[PDB]
């Protein structure tokens, strides 16, 4: 009795670089009873949750919310990089509330106009948290559907209670037709995990694209404190960081430089996506009774292995999931660990 | 009220009193009547005595009650007699009553089929987010040497006249008019509500409130913001309108003994299709603070919080001092408009 | 739909971004009013606000719902405007011809507002939407009467205007009957069958205003071994564990220490002159865009002259701050000058690099 | 508010010898272990009771030292056991020492101390939800030569610093070798909120210790003691090998380039690039 | 009543019409609006033309009804003759035989909203009388009609239904698990079915 | 709480000395420091020469230099340290016994009371008269409430408690019945509790034969660590082995039988200090054995019980009929009029329900707590962490009960401009230390910090 991921089979390529525009559904159906507050103040939170953990994960990357109220699509965040700003944006639409009908051609064609900017080496995305069971839309959809594919433009989307013909088309449509983006949840958990699986980047199986070199440079933390002075907001600032080349100030930031405008990083954002490059193999579950190994943990030291002989208790299963390329056991914390939050296998390192 | 909005035409519903003679053993269709024309001593006339001739003639089917708790079931069990019907109804309001005797009225009717939850009511929207409170109202020195004075019940209107209490009453109408909220104040009094009318200088209702003019301040009152704030009497409650609650003031709690906090916990508080404020009805029982009616404001909170309400107290009054028309703040004033009272 | 030559061009809607944001409008005007840049390239670098606004402005509602219910879903506020007043009755000029022209008609004399549309209740809310009203209230009276003979014969053209000829999978015409000429018996009252037609012909309606498109080893081991005896040599005395022993190397150490504290906390993580604050504020901002302006330039590249204008003006501007700088120390002083010149260093430093630079590439492409 | 100090002392004969021949030969690691043994108890003693555990890293592996995995299946007395104890496991550790053991040089497992130490760390507080548990470790190593900077420990060293920012754990640092500012380390405590301190050999650390190593439990109104500047001009060029400043950087490679492109296939991951891109960058 | 204004706040609503070109075109716009995002209702008549040749694949058909059973003997009694005739010539009774056609035009109105096995979608019913019927149906209807959903009540089978699409919405494609009910290319049904030659 | 530790200031400093003599006592103490100068301290106890103040000054940062002040406030005030007018400046130093001592603790050093422990064969089980140590003191604290039957035989313990007037109880008549002594006694749990029974027999026994150095070696030996072997043997002084008896009698020492062996290291000592878990014929389910209910609806709901500790929830609430897993208890303003005849703060009780009954509360609090604080900055509404609504009822039976309100601290003046008052008025807000003020009379009656911070500026 066993839940595991099989193997990953695309762990060559991902879109470190992002911009995914996230769109909300702020229309009259987000208000009713299925979970706890509604639908509508559970999403907002978890979108919030998202947001955090978004830009931390793809800390080099823009995002843009977007809702859809009375059939309009009415962005209220600037595509940008700091989280603090879509953040006090999605505060303040929490205290307003929903109305009208959701116009998904309206945002989609929104969004296709606002990703537009977005170089060629960045990757576009959006993710819509689709929460009715209707469109109403201005014009023809799968025109712009087309436009969309036309424009290299990944969409995924996230229904509520039910599955639309149309949403599956969509996601099938522009994900270089391998359909899996479309899931669609059936509890608040399964919702919670959804946007964490969001989260990562993005891999099917990549078409041969253009691979670019871009530009950038890294600052150099400022020393002198009265000297408060800022080139990004104009105001007094007791101390930050120097465009290498452009030479101004800059509040702290992975942001693009203002003035001469060259993408600004320290380091710790490109080891973040090194992690998520190349992952470990899935940890093994070591065999119940022809283990025969060390009675401990290895990074930790557990003293939950087995019991030896116990009717049905020892026939169970003998917590030793244990790692592969190293061969060392773990116990079950310490391997959840290790594949959730640091990515460094223990014994893995040592050699 | 309600029964030509409801489908009824009052054509054969002839209204019967003793006093208002209506078509009684010719009336086509249904009819509406009273428990004191069915059968009480304030039969004036004998049209009543025919009305109850003509409903033993014809085997009514069916009976509609409204609040029969009041009245003694002693009447409801002679015309039950009387009567010979087939079937009948209770519309109670109250859990127990004093109709509960030996011969039960359930079994005289039926049994229960659905309870006034109204836990169940005044929070899904109809008076939704009912939010309780009792402000202090600070006492003075003149209001303890009454106390002193006299230990008679003549202190109802002494420690209600505050103006401390006023002030309160001002800050919750400028507080809701900012919000665009409605008030509702429960004020028996004349003289000490007449001298809070004058010192607001606001469209108000009062004591004895003429009809069409109670019916305009309504209208001006839960339509139009620019006056929200209206002062119910013991005049009106079960005699007029009950208008959507939002916020309500209680000044006097003598109302008899018991079952009258109860009856007008249900009534004044009216169905409130407004969810602005996060507390869409606000219950205030401004109480002045050291005085005799100390005891029976908290049987108030006893009785609410057995309702099941969410109550609180808000005697920290944001800027209670800040509202304008600081008139008879001073304790020389509150001592002269005891004074006043004491007239009363 | 944009462009960044459309953008460049949209003066009335730069304009109106002009009124959108006071400091947007403040930058502009100090950017131009003050004798400095041109439109065009300021809105050469603030496009994407361009776009992002535009397409927030011209964003067609659907019509569907709202369209229908201006039938339906709107049925009580009998009083003055209500819910989306114009809203409402645009959305029923696009879904109806008829009320709108007869509004029209109806401007010169005979209000629309209160009367017109009480006659409009009984007319039309009965022609479309419940049954045939026929008899009761036929206020359908003058142009409504009118209206609707014309509407009838109308709605029959539009249908008329939506027959395709249907591909044959779903043919029911061809499927019935037109396959033989045969003779069954049928047995299966007028009015309300309008109703349906009725239905249909609003959905479809509907549908097609958007189909429209529009040393190691051994002496390593040795002393490993060494220090292993050492310490199974009983030894480990704590008590000889330094404590700190030479009093002098304690003294150092904590030297060193309090140094470091010292420096580290020299960390303290509030301008005099509020009008000249706010004053060298704006100059900040100027030069920080003017540079903006030729960083993106003089990197990039055929456009020499504009680079150069962009530079003569750079330098007009240094000599401005120079002059500024000169004057803040003339009248405020030296301290109050001193504070000034620490809040405009950085830029001061980044608008001076950026001119040697430009020097430096101009020397080289003539030398 | 009880706290969990993981020390990780890594031990190299090599580098121990390092140590005896920096300098003088003039006292081993018994210095720092004595030292590190006062400071533990120090810690141990401070708190309410707060408990501690050790890791090494020995050439050829990293094992525990003071929790003591199951073996055989004074003062205040429980500073005796844990100090006994811990050397006992030393003094074993020590045996296990020979020339196998100086045969697989090649690595340096600090970045497993590190990581298991952290999984230590988790262990603890997750199964103490109850009081819970404001910990922190530490890092000591012997700084040696013959590798100005072993790099291909890199990335899990970063992994080990995200890990303690998302667990809320400061890691401080003493390295004790070469004045050579450990790069990456540096950039560990001064991202995680540490302090670094790049003593001398020979000094009892007792001060340094107890001074600037003991302010990070749950306290932080204090300031740190870190060294100068901690500039975060990241990695040099992988083709190059020097320090980039205005960088270069490929794509879902992601590695660091020099102003020095091969023109195709950045030397880390086969990825050709549009020579129209490569163009466009030497528009320059 | 206000009723249709509710569904028409959330979906379309296209008639079944006597006139057959209006109706097809009703059908087809009933199509597009369904591929597109807008749903919609289309409602007929099970005697009626649409029922007959019209399929209703994935999209375009999801929960079928079926309002009432149909019957005929509302109109005249040719059906009272030709039921006389059957009684006599063929030992069948009245009711048998109407029984028999009613369940023969709900099966056949019941069985369009499936194309494979990969479309799904809900066959509700609604009448008293059905109840008994449940072995009248096909034998691939039964299968799926379990006893506990009888005489369900209309909020149970809200309830129901929401279940089902919400499961039926997941991927659960475990693809092993479809190696039973799909005998894969040239293999499975050779290997299962060549062994099977028993 | 009393705060032993101004107690243990009140002393003067060569008998302060006199106590750091013994190391294990100076640990105990060093124990219970405040953070800052625990840190500080163990910094200054190696370096061997005396440190200026302005070093320990710039060591801390600003927003807690509070913390500086009661540090160095402290130990001042017990003297630990001596600081030095040297040259004018302030050369810090511990009281060179203190730093001896801790020292030989910290590496081996010579304090062979803190070693007076013996490891031999410790037959006692944990259950193993833990039990009997556990009942023991059950049966005090129900003699010192009063149960229906109070065996406390402590002759000496109700001499201290009446003596000491422990309870508000007529000892004359035997009454031991709750007074503010008695309340406090129903307040502090175990910490609070065992620590007035300790300050009490301090107290009371202090006139004759005390050796106050012995009395604290034989107290922190018993709160150090299990003595076991020899101690009751050997580690004792002659009115050490006294005290130790009493002690034992007083529950506080697990001392076996046969009234001569090692010291029996009974897991209240290790409580006095530990501020930790609080568990104890031969029946002690394994489980939060305490059952309450505290609720919105303020009603009892307890499925699990305790006698004596449903009993202290009566002190409180009505009893009409204990049941199985309930007994007949409902909390309302009369339940804590009740107290508040006894005059009870509604204060004790407040962290009594956030700390005790929570055995049955555990769901509760965690529902109430939902880790809404870092959530707090995000959703700004909280989700009725240490329920405030029936703190509001409880303040507004308190008040009505009350009718009284008072202030603490002293009246203050000589501010002479308004310049000066602002601005400390200001700092004040910013701390959050000033009950109220006015720039008019330039007077008010708040605590000390604003003044001591200003007054530290200014000076230095
Ligand atoms: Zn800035
Ligand atoms: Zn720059
Ligand atoms: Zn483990
Ligand atoms: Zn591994």
């Amino acid at each position: 009795k066993k839940r595991t991921a099989k193997k990953n089979i695309t762990p060559y390529q991902r879109g470190i670089i992002r911009s995914l525009i996230l769109t909300l559904d702020c229309s009259e159906a987000m208000l009713e009873k299925d979970l706890r507050p509604n639908r509508h103040a559970m999403i907002i939170q978890y979108a919030i949750d998202f947001v955090h953990e978004f830009f931390d994960q793809n800390p080099i990357s823009q995002m843009g919310i977007i809702i859809m109220r009375n059939g309009l699509a009415q962005l209220v965040s600037q595509v940008s990089g700091n989280p603090q700003d879509h953040i006090d944006a999605l505060k303040s639409i929490r205290k307003q509330e929903p109305k009208g009908n959701p116009s998904l051609q309206n945002a989609l064609e929104m969004a296709r106009g606002l990703l537009l900017p977005v170089p060629a080496h960045c990757t576009r995305e959006v993710l819509i948290v689709f929460g009715s069971l209707s469109t109403t839309d201005p014009g023809d959809i799968h025109q712009t559907i087309d436009s969309l594919v036309s424009e290299k433009i990944r969409v995924k989307v996230l229904g509520l209670s039910a599955q639309v013909a149309i949403c599956k088309e969509l996601c099938k449509a522009t994900n270089y037709g391998d359909e899996s983006f479309y899931k669609i949840l059936l509890d608040e958990t399964h919702l919670k995990e959804l946007f964490n699986e969001a989260v990562t980047p993005l891999p099917v199986n990549k078409i041969n694209k253009g691979f670019t070199l871009v530009k950038m440079g890294f600052p150099t933390r400022i020393f002198e404190d009265t000297p408060t002075f800022c080139s990004c907001h104009s105001k007094l600032v007791y101390g930050g960081y120097f465009c290498p080349n452009c030479h101004s100030k800059v509040c702290s930031l992975p942001t693009v430089c203002p003035c001469c405008d060259l993408m600004l990083i320290l380091s710790t954002h490109l080891a973040r996506s090194y992690h998520h490059l190349m992952p470990l193999k899935t940890f093994a579950e070591v065999p119940t009774t022809e283990k025969f190994r060390s009675e401990d943990c290895f990074s930790c030291q557990s003293r939950f292995p087995i019991l030896k002989n116990h009717k049905n208790g020892k026939l169970l299963t003998s917590s030793r999931y244990r790692c592969e390329d190293c061969k060392q056991e773990f116990c079950v914390d310490c391997d959840v660990f290790i594949h959730e939050i640091l990515h460094n296998c223990p014994g893995c390192e040592s050699k | 009220q309600f029964l030509q909005w409801c489908t009824l035409q009052p054509e054969n519903c002839a209204v019967f009193t003793s006093d208002n003679k209506e078509m009684f053993q010719t009336e086509s269709g249904l009819v509406v009547s009273t428990y004191s024309m069915v059968a009480n001593t304030r039969n004036r006339s004998h049209d009543s005595q025919k009305v109850m001739d003509f409903l033993t003639g014809r085997e009514w089917g069916f009976i509609i009650l409204d609040e029969v708790h009041v009245v003694p079931a002693a009447m409801f069990r002679r015309v039950v007699s009387t009567i010979a019907a087939h079937a009948k109804l209770g519309l109670t309001a109250t859990l127990v009553r004093e109709d509960d005797k030996i011969g039960d009225l359930n079994f005289l009717i039926g049994p229960k089929l659905y309870e006034a939850n109204w836990m169940e009511l005044s929070q899904k929207g109809h008076i939704a987010n009912v939010q309780c409170a009792e402000v202090w109202c600070p006492m003075t020195a003149e209001f303890y040497q009454e106390y002193l004075r006299e230990t008679a019940r003549k202190r109802m209107l002494l420690y209600i006249m505050n103006p401390t209490k006023f002030q309160a009453c001002q800050f919750l109408i400028q507080y809701h008019e900012r919000r665009g909220d409605k008030i509702i104040v429960f004020s028996d009094n004349v003289y000490a509500l007449q001298e809070y009318a004058l010192k607001m200088g606001k469209p108000f209702i009062y004591g004895s409130t003429p009809q069409q003019e109670r019916m305009n301040i309504l209208q001006n009152f839960q339509y139009n913001d620019q006056i929200n704030t209206i002062f119910l009497s013991k005049v009106g409650d079960t005699s007029i309108d009950l208008p959507e609650a939002t916020c309500l003031i209680q000044i006097s709690s003598h109302y008899g003994s018991r079952r009258q906090e109860a009856q007008r916990l249900g009534r004044i508080l009216r169905a409130k299709r407004r969810n602005d404020e996060g507390f869409n009805a606000f219950f205030y029982s401004l109480v002045s603070k050291d005085t005799q009616e100390m005891y029976y404001s908290t049987k108030r909170q006893a009785f609410l919080v057995d309702q099941g309400y969410a109550f609180k107290v808000i005697t920290h009054l944001h800027g209670m001092e800040n509202i304008p028309n600081l008139a008879y703040a001073s304790p020389r004033e509150r001592r002269e408009l005891l004074q006043e009272v004491l007239l009363k | 739909s944009l462009s960044k030559e459309k953008l460049l061009t949209n003066l009335k809607l730069q304009q109106s971004l002009l009124k959108g944001n006071k400091v947007l409008m403040k930058v502009f005007q100090e950017t131009v009013i003050n004798a400095g840049l041109p439109p065009s390239e300021f809105w050469s670098t603030r496009i994407p606000l361009l776009r992002a606004f535009a397409l927030s402005t011209s964003q067609k509602v659907g019509p569907y719902n709202v369209l229908s219910t201006i039938k339906p879903v709107a049925s009580s506020e009998n009083k003055v405007n209500v819910n989306l007043s114009r809203e409402k009755i645009l959305n029923i000029f696009e879904n109806y011809p008829i009320v709108k022209k007869a509004y029209t008609d109806n401007v010169p004399k005979n209000f629309k507002e209160p009367e017109f549309w009480a006659r409009f209740f009984s007319s039309k809310l009965f022609r479309k939407l419940r049954g045939e009203k026929i008899m009761q209230n036929d206020r359908g009276d003058v142009i409504i009467d009118r209206y609707l003979t014309l509407d009838q014969e109308f709605d029959r053209k539009d249908d008329d205007m939506l027959l395709h000829p249907v591909k044959k999978i779903i043919d029911l015409d061809g499927n019935i009957q037109d396959d033989p000429v045969v003779r069954g018996n049928r047995p299966d009252s007028d009015g309300t069958v309008d109703i349906l037609k009725g239905m249909n012909r609003l959905s479809e309606k509907m549908i097609m205003a958007l189909k429209n498109e529009y040393s190691n080893q051994q002496m390593l081991q040795q002393l490993s071994l060494v220090m292993d005896n050492l310490i199974n040599k009983l030894d480990l005395n704590q008590v000889v564990p330094n404590n700190e022993v030479s009093n002098k190397i304690n003294k150092r150490v904590i030297t060193a220490i309090k140094i470091n504290a010292k420096q580290a906390k020299h960390n303290n993580v509030e301008v005099k002159s509020t009008l000249p604050i706010d004053l060298l504020e704006s100059c900040r901002m100027l030069h920080t865009t003017c540079c903006e302006f030729l960083k993106h330039f003089y990197i990039h590249q055929k456009q020499a002259s504009t680079v150069k204008k962009l530079y003569n003006h750079l330098k007009d501007c240094i000599e401005k701050l120079n002059e500024l700088f000169q004057d803040v120390l003339n009248g405020d002083g030296e301290s109050m000058s001193n504070t000034c010149t620490a809040y405009l260093k950085p830029v001061l430093n980044s608008i001076t690099l950026a001119t040697h630079k430009y020097d430096e590439y101009f020397n080289e492409y003539n030398n | 508010s009880p706290s969990l100090l993981t020390v990780i002392i890594e031990i190299a004969p090599k580098l121990w010898t390092t140590f005896d021949e920096e300098g003088n030969e003039k006292g081993s690691i018994i210095k720092v272990l004595e030292a590190l043994i006062v400071f533990l108890n120090a810690h141990l003693a401070f708190n309410s009771a707060n408990k501690v555990a050790v890791i090494a890293a020995y050439s050829q592996g990293i094992k525990y030292l003071y929790p003591e995995s199951t073996s055989a299946l004074d003062m205040y007395r429980r500073f005796r056991n844990v100090d006994e104890t811990l050397v006992e496991e030393i003094y074993k550790l020590f045996e296990l020492e020979k020339k196998q053991i100086e045969q697989n040089s090649q690595r340096s497992t600090l970045a497993g101390a590190m990581s298991a130490g952290l999984t230590y760390v988790n262990r603890i507080s997750k199964e103490s939800v109850t009081t819970s548990l404001k910990s922190r470790l530490l890092v000591l190593t012997c700084g040696s030569g013959s590798s100005k900077d072993e790099i291909f420990q890199y990335i899990p060293i970063m992994n080990c610093i995200f890990s303690a920012t998302k667990m809320k754990c400061p890691i401080d640092v003493v390295k004790i070798g070469g004045s050579k500012e450990s790069t990456f380390l540096q950039q560990t405590t001064d991202a995680t909120n540490g302090v670094y301190l790049h003593v001398e050999s020979t000094e009892g650390l007792i001060q340094y210790l107890a001074t600037a190593m003991f302010i990070d439990p749950s306290l932080r109104p204090i300031i740190v003691k870190p060294n100068h500047g901690s500039v975060d001009f990241r990695t040099s060029c992988y083709l190059t090998g020097r320090v980039v400043a205005v960088g270069f950087i490929c794509s879902v490679c992601l590695c660091v380039l020099s102003i020095i492109p091969p023109g195709n296939k950045c030397p880390a991951c086969d990825s050709q690039f549009d020579e129209h891109v490569i163009a466009k960058l030497k528009r320059k | 009543m206000g009723i249709l204004d509710e569904v028409w706040k959330h979906k379309l609503i296209l008639v079944e019409t006597p006139d057959a070109q209006e109706t097809s075109l009703a059908l087809e716009t009933y199509r597009k609006a369904c591929s597109n995002g807008r749903g919609a209702i289309l409602l007929s008549v099970a005697r009626g033309k649409v029922s007959e040749g019209i399929d209703f694949d994935h999209q375009y058909g999801r929960t079928v009804l079926m309002i009432g059973i149909p019957f005929q003997y509302t109109e005249s009694r040719i059906l009272k003759a030709r039921l006389e005739f059957m009684r006599e010539n063929y030992r069948i009774r009245e009711n048998d035989f109407l029984s028999f056609d009613a369940m023969r035009h709900a099966a056949q109105c019941l069985g369009r909203v499936l194309r494979g096995k990969d479309d799904y979608g809900v066959m509700v019913l609604a009448d008293r009388r059905f109840s008994r019927k449940r072995s009248q149906l096909p034998k691939w209807i039964a299968q799926g009609l379990s006893d506990a959903d009888l005489n369900l009540s209309t909020d149970m089978a809200i309830s129901n239904t929401k279940q089902f699409l919400r499961t039926m919405a997941q991927p659960t494609d475990p693809k092993d698990q479809e190696g039973v009910s799909v005998w894969s290319y040239e293999d499975l049904i050779k290997h299962q079915n060549s062994r099977k030659d028993q | 709480k009393h705060s032993v530790t101004q107690y243990l200031e009140e002393i003067p400093q060569q008998v302060q000395n006199r106590l750091y003599t013994s190391p294990a006592t100076c640990l105990a103490i060093y124990r219970i420091l405040p953070p800052l100068a625990k840190f500080f301290i163990m910094a200054m106890v190696f370096n061997e020469n005396e440190v200026p103040l302005l070093d320990l000054d710039k060591w801390v940062n600003s927003n807690g230099k509070l913390q500086f002040q009661n540090a160095i406030k402290s130990m001042k005030s017990l003297h630990l340290l001596i600081p030095n007018k040297s040259s004018g400046t302030l050369m810090i130093n511990l009281n060179p016994t203190f730093k001896i001592s801790l020292r030989n603790a910290l590496t081996g050093g010579e304090v062979q009371n803190s070693f007076g422990v013996v490891v031999e064969e410790n037959v006692v089980s944990l259950d193993l008269l833990d039990e009997y140590s556990a009942n023991k003191w059950e049966t005090i604290l129900h003699f010192m409430v009063g149960t229906p039957l109070a065996k406390i035989p402590s002759e000496k313990v109700l001499n201290l408690l009446k003596h000491s007037k422990l309870m508000e109880e007529v000892n004359s008549t035997g009454e031991f019945k709750i007074t503010n002594e008695g309340f406090q006694f129903l307040l502090q749990e175990i910490n609070s509790q065992l620590w007035t029974l300790l300050l009490q027999y301090l107290k009371m026994i202090e006139t004759s034969k005390m050796d106050l150095v012995d009395v604290l070696h034989f107290i922190f030996m018993l709160g150090a660590l299990e003595v076991g072997k020899a101690y009751k043997i050997d580690a004792l002084s002659e009115t050490q082995r006294i005290m130790l008896q009493d002690m034992r009698d007083y529950g506080l020492v697990f001392q076996k039988h046969s009234n001569d062996s090692i010291f029996y290291p009974t897991k209240l000592a290790l409580m006095l200090t530990s501020d930790t878990k609080t568990i104890r014929g031969l029946k002690n389910q394994d489980i939060p054995d305490g059952s309450l209910i505290v609720e919105t609806n303020f009603k009892i709901y307890s499925y699990s019980n305790s006698p004596l500790q449903i009993a202290v929830l009566s002190l409180f609430v009505h009893l009409k009929a204990r049941f199985v897993n309930m007994v007949l208890g409902q909390i309302t303003r009369e339940s804590i009029r009740r107290a508040l005849t006894n005059g009870i703060t509604a204060d004790q009780i407040i962290a009594y329900l956030e700390t005790h009954a929570h055995p049955q509360m555990r769901r509760l609090a965690e529902e109430k707590l939902e880790k809404k604080l870092e959530l707090d900055p995000n959703c700004k509404e909280p989700l009725q962490v240490l329920p405030p609504t029936v703190v509001d009822q409880i303040r507004l039976w308190q008040l009505e009960l009350d009718r009284v309100i008072t202030y603490e601290g002293s009246l203050y003046s000589d501010f002479e401009t308004s310049q000066e008052y602002n601005l400390l008025s200001k700092y004040a807000q910013d701390i959050g230390v000033l009950l109220w003020k006015d720039d008019k009379k330039k007077k008010f009656f708040i605590s000390k910090e604003g003044n001591s911070q200003v007054l530290d500026f200014a000076k230095r």
